């Protein structure tokens, strides 16, 4: 309470974009797959929609 | 990322018009983006007598 | 974005440009969030080990 | 493919392995019989993939070929800049 | 070309700065810019220059 | 068009330079050969835009010609006033 001040308070929409991304209970599997089709350095994925 | 990196050949601090302190004030200054406005143009007034 | 690049004005204001120590990136002697002794599980993309 | 001659799992097994549609792997095993094991699997592997790099040829006729892909030579560079095609467009030449 | 300037101020630069500079100490409060510390505090004289 | 006789960069080339949407700089270059450079550039640039100007020819007649876009004489001016066309609408003709 200290040291933020106007670096300012708060509202709905982007802690919106907080209460239901990290509490409760519902979770994937494939994307795993996809995620590494995801991982790192640069890659040639660096090409497509 | 010390000293505003401005060529010698542009002018230097201790000569030019705008010179560190409202630079260290408009990144430092702490209000609102109104006020922030109407103070940094009461920085620009004259010390002639 | 950027007010955790205005956390890119809430880890480097508080101090300080003038005097510095001992040849490690920078001031390095650091603290705990800037200098060459903080690499890591940091195992994504490239620099750090 | 022949002969060598079928992947049956088995320990055989064969490197490629040049099947679409294995309704194999299960389907039934059932299970493997009696050898060693360990690769086995490695064979699976690089010629199942083969299995799907020739298992292509096609879907390229309607591609819309690779890009540039980048900025970076590009053996000219110096009579234009490089920037690379990341691909919105639905790639199907229709 | 303004390129081939610029290079060469960075390269003068780099060991142009064996310490650093008196002026982008805006940043004190009163008291510490005050104390007989202060190297530019003797250099304050006239509020006009 | 000929005989110089077609952009192969090297570095002779020709100013004209009457093709369009060339698939040619990338395109193999592949890369320059051993010759000096410089310009080279500006004769390419110099010609590319005009190979694009000379690309439009037709598209004219869609087009709706061109107009004073701001207001100016018009060496009449003195029984009706002069004003433009903010360039904000389709011209196509159809």
């Amino acid at each position: 309470t200290q040291l933020g001040l106007g670096r300012h308070t708060m509202t709905p929409a982007t802690i919106k974009a907080v209460k239901d991304t990290f509490e409760d209970r519902a979770y994937p599997t494939i994307f795993y797959m996809l995620e590494a089709v995801i991982h790192g350095n640069e890659r040639n994925f660096c090409a497509l929609l | 990322k010390m000293v505003p990196p401005i060529p010698p050949f542009l002018g230097a601090n201790h000569h030019a018009t705008i010179r560190q302190p409202v630079a260290y004030h408009v990144t430092h200054s702490k209000s609102d983006f109104n006020t922030l406005t109407y103070s940094l143009l009461g920085g620009y007034f004259k010390f002639t007598p | 974005l950027q007010h955790v690049r205005a956390l890119r004005q809430t880890i480097t204001d508080f101090t300080i440009q003038g005097e510095g120590h001992n040849g490690e990136t920078s001031e390095a002697l650091n603290n705990i969030l800037t200098d060459d002794t903080f690499i890591a599980p940091i195992l994504w993309d490239c620099d750090a080990l | 493919s022949n002969p060598t001659t079928f992947s049956v799992e088995a320990i055989a097994a064969y490197t490629p392995v040049a099947l679409i549609r294995l309704l194999n792997a299960s389907g039934p095993l059932q299970p493997g019989h009696r050898v060693d094991i360990a690769d086995a699997r490695s064979i699976y592997t690089v010629g199942a993939a083969a299995s799907a790099a020739r298992a292509r040829a096609n879907h390229n006729a309607n591609t819309i070929r690779r890009t540039a892909m980048f900025a970076e030579t590009d053996p000219m560079t110096w009579l234009r800049p490089t920037v690379g095609l990341r691909r919105t467009f639905n790639p199907r030449i229709i | 070309t303004l390129d081939v300037q610029m290079g060469r101020f960075m390269e003068t630069w780099a060991d142009m700065m064996p310490h650093h500079p008196h002026w982008v100490n805006e940043h004190l409060t009163i008291l510490q810019f005050i104390a007989p510390s202060n190297p530019r505090l003797r250099f304050e004289l006239n509020p006009a220059f």
